[PDB]
């Protein structure tokens, strides 16, 4: 079965940088699309980033130009780098897996456990 | 005497089912579920215990 | 033209469409690596007379070691045993006397000795001791290179189970049952 | 689908479980072995809560509609001494509302319906069988358990427990045991059936519960229910008894706890005896030596 | 004397892997060998879930004019369990087979059967003249050409 | 007893921004006034900023209009946001707690350990 494990996160000051990692197991990593969503207390889940199986990338307008997405197929890992982080970015980030049918982009794909990210003023 | 020998052998054989701090007590499971770089340390823990 | 398009979707729901289900033939009385429903182990599957409950698949002993299994395809019970295992010892008289020796394979029937060594060694010598006319099945194992004799002498080289090997006769190594002294009345 | 009337208030009764509540922890076979297993078991001689479903003959009888809302915790052991298949199923869930998925098990004398759907679960569900011969023989038409059904995340069907039904008065001739557990999002149902010749309480015999059903559902169950087949006596031919009644039946609920049990597998590989290492010092001594008999 | 010199061990001969019966093999043939095929504008959909698939028997027959899988080999995709698989069956002209492709535009793709630019599914096409053609011709299909 | 722990600071290029944190323990945070002082090698200690128990904030003339000082009573943490830094600001910063009666402003209150802040040209 599809299995995702989120790692990284933590507390960072405003203007700093952070990294989240998503480890994949139980399926074929080469033919899958993977995305990061985020949810804050009292806020609806919104998309942060997405990368398809062919290296195509997509970002949210709120994070476009600041967040970077990559995926190492050999290690079956997906890495997100956040630069110039701001307090609004504080949230729990979820790694989502979906066949690139808009399934990953629609949020109907597999889910992991999530990782906390806190950005102080 | 017979019971002492039998229980010593029984405990020795049951010790093979102890993780000894490793992820699993089965060598094949560790090899399949992990890459060499960490499978080596898991196997080292199992080897030390056994 | 008839056209069919297969579209695959992986949602948060568990995967349920499959098809890799490799299922080979059943082999008995042969050391093999058996994978029964994810239970992997090396051994010799043999027909078993055990009667598992309808819901019971595995089978274990006092040592919590899998000693039996149920093949899912057919409701049959197969017991598992280690392939052969055993040590190899060399019964040799003093080199000052002769260089010919004998080989004892522990607790294994003489049939499996040629394979229980692989026979792929130096073309003479080792293959000579992997089989031959003088092959004796002892309770301590299989002895190759020693001539079994109905006589009984004092133990010279202890093999086990009341059986000892000597060198006396064209001198050759013989195996016999140790004589516990001379009869007297 | 509202609160039922003619509700009688009575306190909850308790009784002794004896050795009942032993099940095969795993699908493994062992011959003439004494195996110590630490798992969710029903302690020997434990407090098991009693529930009834009976209305004594005539209006003087007490109208009992036992179907209270109960918790689940780490596992449940259900027992039923019964004659006329009054107990027909169960409801499981956390909120028992359409917000989250819930599990329903039902038997209707012709099939077993097992579903995982988010119903509304009216505060007093029942089947409401009709005994009249309007069409011929009793027909089930007053099914009122949930107002609506939507988002059936999973459904399952199996053979009916049939068995059959008979009409007689006296000691119940059927005792059914079940064990329901949830762990790692995995529902497990063991069970056992036996004939009995006792009116109330449990026999002193010993028997094991073989597994029946497994369901891979990642729900967060927190609560337990029960399902009875309400009997409408107003439409019974030959008898003019008015109102809605429940046929005679008794069911016991016990709560499993993490215990270490020494099970004894005979040559057949079936459990023949068990020892609980929390009852008496004798049992602790027995399972510390891994023997059912200990010397001086 | 006698000296325990070494140890011997009989190795596994070749192997053995055993798995349970075949449970409700996925009805791939029911769609591939369907007696009736819907039109392109009303292509027939069949859902596939809770089953075990087997398409190697038909794949290796080499009886398909096209067996094109995008992003994965036709046989490699087998070694992965999916949540749902939808089979879309229809009949189209041979020259129109190219039109069933991801991101393609035209009178059929944009009005009858449209596929997204990111596509990982498979498209299988084979001749159907032996069933959809006869003396006098067949006129039992329709196609949609005009839309807002 | 009053206890203050300083954290944050570090090295930053001219024109950067950072944050200093003062964690308070062992006393009632709601009724104490807390200030940030700084001292450079070979120089005398001087007041950088101060915040009373009622949220009133004061800044030194040489830093007024650039720094910010705030306090979270729930976390009992005094935060000092540094923006538009210059090389003259390199120093060790200290957190001083005292009753709001000029005791904290006079530098006679309790002292912590200090945190280094370095600004490069």
């Amino acid at each position: 079965q599809v299995q995702l494990v989120e790692s990284g996160g933590g507390l960072v000051q405003a203007g700093g940088s952070l990294r989240l990692s998503c480890t994949a197991s139980g399926y074929d990593f080469s033919i899958l699309a993977i995305a990061w969503y985020r949810q804050a207390p009292g806020k609806e889940r919104e998309l942060v980033a997405a990368i398809s199986r062919v290296g195509s990338t997509d970002y949210a307008d709120s994070v476009k130009g600041r967040f970077t997405i990559s995926r190492d197929n050999t290690k079956n890992t997906v890495s997100l780098q956040m630069d110039s982080l701001k307090p609004e970015d504080t949230a729990v980030y979820y790694c989502n897996a979906g066949i690139p049918m808009t399934t990953v982009l629609s949020g109907l794909g597999f889910w992991g456990q999530g990782t906390q990210v806190t950005v102080s003023s | 005497v017979v019971n002492q020998n039998a229980q010593a052998l029984n405990t020795l054989v049951k010790q093979l089912s102890s993780n000894f701090g490793a992820i699993s007590s089965v060598l094949n499971d560790i090899l399949s579920r992990l890459d060499p770089p960490e499978a080596e340390v898991q196997i080292d823990r199992l080897i030390t215990g056994r | 033209y008839r056209v069919v398009v297969l579209s695959f979707e992986l949602l948060h729901a568990p995967a349920t469409v499959c098809g890799p289900k490799k299922s080979t033939n059943l082999v008995k009385n042969k050391c093999v690596n058996f994978n029964f429903n994810g239970l992997t182990g090396t051994g010799v599957l043999t027909e078993s007379n055990k009667k598992f409950l309808p819901f019971q698949q595995f089978g274990r002993d006092i040592a919590d070691t899998t000693d039996a299994v149920r093949d899912p395809q057919t409701l049959e019970i197969l017991d598992i045993t280690p392939c052969s295992f055993g040590g190899v010892s060399v019964i040799t008289p003093g080199t000052n006397t002769s260089n010919q020796v004998a080989v004892l394979y522990q607790d294994v029937n003489c049939t499996e000795v040629p394979v229980a060594i692989h026979a792929d060694q130096l073309t003479p010598t080792w293959r000579v001791y992997s089989t031959g006319s003088n092959v004796f099945q002892t309770r301590a194992g299989c002895l190759i290179g020693a001539e079994h004799v109905n006589n009984s002498y004092e133990c010279d080289i202890p093999i086990g189970a009341g059986i000892c090997a000597s060198y006396q006769t064209s001198q050759s190594i013989i195996a016999y049952t140790m004589s516990l002294g001379a009869e007297n009345s | 689908c509202v609160n039922l009337t003619t509700r009688t208030q009575l306190p909850p009764a308790y009784t002794n479980s004896f050795t009942r509540g032993v099940y095969y922890p795993d699908k493994v076979f062992r011959s003439s072995v004494l195996h110590s297993t630490q798992d969710l078991f029903l302690p020997f001689f434990s407090n098991v809560t009693w529930f009834h479903a009976i209305h004594v003959s005539g209006t003087n009888g007490t109208k009992r509609f036992d179907n209270p809302v109960l918790p689940f915790n780490d596992g449940v052991y259900f027992a039923s001494t019964e004659k006329s298949n009054i107990i027909r199923g169960w409801i499981f869930g956390t909120t028992l509302d359409s917000k989250t998925q819930s599990l329903l098990i039902v038997n209707n004398a012709t099939n077993v319906v097992i579903k995982v759907c988010e119903f509304q679960f009216c505060n007093d569900p029942f089947l409401g069988v009709y005994y009249h011969k309007n069409n011929k023989s009793w027909m089930e038409s007053e099914f009122r358990v949930y107002s609506s059904a939507n988002n059936c995340t999973f459904e399952y069907v199996s053979q009916p427990f049939l068995m059959d039904l008979e009409g007689k008065q006296g000691n119940f001739k059927n005792l059914r045991e079940f064990v329901f557990k949830n762990i790692d999002g995995y529902f497990k149902i063991y069970s056992k059936h036996t004939p009995i010749n006792l009116v109330r309480d449990l026999p002193q015999g010993f028997s094991a519960l073989e597994p029946l059903v497994d369901l891979p559902i990642g729900i967060n169950i927190t609560r337990f229910q029960t399902l009875l087949a309400l009997h409408r006596s107003y439409l019974t031919p030959g008898d003019s008894s008015s109102g809605w009644t429940a046929g005679a039946a008794a069911y016991y609920v016990g709560y499993l706890q993490p215990r270490t049990f020494l099970l004894k597998y005979n040559e057949n590989g079936t459990i023949t005896d068990a020892v609980d290492c929390a009852l008496d010092p004798l049992s602790e001594t027995k399972c510390t030596l891994k023997s059912f008999t200990v010397e001086k | 004397g006698i000296y325990q010199t070494s140890n011997f061990r009989v190795q596994p001969t070749e192997s053995i892997v055993r798995f349970p019966n075949i449970t409700n093999l996925c009805p791939f043939g029911e769609v591939f060998n369907a007696t009736r095929f819907a039109s392109v504008y009303a292509w027939n959909r069949k859902r596939i879930s809770n089953c075990v698939a087997d398409y190697s028997v038909l794949y290796n027959s080499a009886s398909f004019s096209t067996f094109k899988c995008y992003g994965v080999s036709p046989t490699k995709l087998n070694d992965l369990c999916f949540t749902n698989v939808y089979a879309d069956s229809f009949v189209i002209r041979g020259d129109e087979v190219r039109q069933i492709a991801p991101g393609q535009t035209g009178k059929i793709a944009d009005y009858n059967y449209k596929l997204p630019d990111d596509f990982t599914g498979c498209v299988i096409a084979w001749n159907s003249n032996n069933l959809d053609s006869k003396v006098g011709g067949n006129y039992n299909y329709l196609y949609r050409l005009f839309r807002k």
